[PDB]
């Protein structure tokens, strides 16, 4: 299952 | 400026800008420099001095003073265009984010050795009138050695007060359901919600939602082998009425968290 980074900022 | 430091390669760059390591050359000591570009910068505070600066070096400034579970500022500077940030910088280190991709879903044992350590360094983010607003795997270093976390990246923090939020720049799938709904929330409790979606993604192996209705919905399925107290905690940091979740000493004091591990046990048992 895919896992990832999210963006913030 | 460029004569205090020996600049190495990027370690990174993204929402909160480009991140390099390097040297101190006073003491050969390892750091990271960070800059910013001033027209990105949304929130600008001041401090002492009156000079106009980012917020996020007025919050590191407050939460650096003494030992803790946060990355150290040590100096700053003001360029035509940017801010540059003189970060600490463990070694060897590994962030949460890469450390949970590798290793999967962690032993019990260990979530609760990282999570307090991240509950501490939260505290005394608050105790020193700062709230981070992104606490996530990613934000979080592991000096390998020594088996301690640090906590980074203030981009998108403020100071910590007792009314309404309605502003956000934090990460989405960290953020409450108050938030998706209503655009509103109070600082301590909607930390609260993203250390509950913290200590899933440690014993997990990945966090529990994506969608905004996953977030508002309420419902948190256990897709790895988690005891009954470490579920318990979770879904009480993640209950949707904020004022139905645990207090930062109610965490501390929930039996899940009890005997928890040294820094250097943990290092020796579980990462050297
Ligand atoms: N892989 C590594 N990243 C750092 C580091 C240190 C401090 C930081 N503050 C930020 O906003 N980003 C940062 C990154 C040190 S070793």
């Amino acid at each position: 299952r895919k896992r990832r980074r999210h963006p913030s900022g | 400026l460029e004569s205090q430091y020996q600049v190495g390669p990027l370690l990174g760059s993204g929402g909160f800008g480009s991140v390099y390591s390097g040297i101190r050359v006073s003491d050969n000591l390892p750091v990271a420099i960070k800059h910013v570009e001033k027209d990105r910068i949304s929130d600008w505070g001041e401090l002492p001095n009156g000079t106009r600066v980012p917020m996020e070096v007025v919050l590191l400034k407050k939460v650096s003073s003494g030992f803790s579970g946060v990355i150290r500022l040590l100096d700053w500077f003001e360029r035509p265009d940017s801010f540059v940030l003189i970060l600490e910088r463990p070694e060897p280190v590994q962030d949460l984010f890469d450390f949970i991709t590798e290793r999967g879903a962690l032993q019990e044992e260990l979530a609760r050795s990282f999570f307090w350590q991240v509950l501490e360094a939260v505290r005394h983010c608050h105790n020193c009138g700062v709230l981070h607003r992104d606490i996530k795997d990613e934000n979080i270093l592991i000096d390998l050695n020594r088996g301690e976390l640090k906590l980074i990246d203030f981009g998108s923090g403020a100071l910590l007060k007792d009314t309404v939020y309605t502003d956000f720049d934090g990460t989405r799938v960290y953020s409450p359901p108050e938030w998706i709904r209503y655009h509103r929330y109070h600082g301590r409790s909607a930390a609260v919600w993203s250390l509950g979606i913290l200590l899933y993604d440690m014993v997990c192996g990945d966090i529990p939602f994506e969608h905004d209705e996953e977030i508002i919905g309420g419902q948190v399925f256990f897709r790895q082998r988690v005891s009954s107290e470490c579920q318990h905690l979770i879904r009480w940091c993640l209950a949707l009425r904020p004022s139905d979740r645990p207090t930062f000493e109610e965490i501390q004091n929930h039996p899940w968290m009890q005997d928890v591990l040294l820094p250097q046990e943990t290092a020796e048992i579980h990462l050297h």
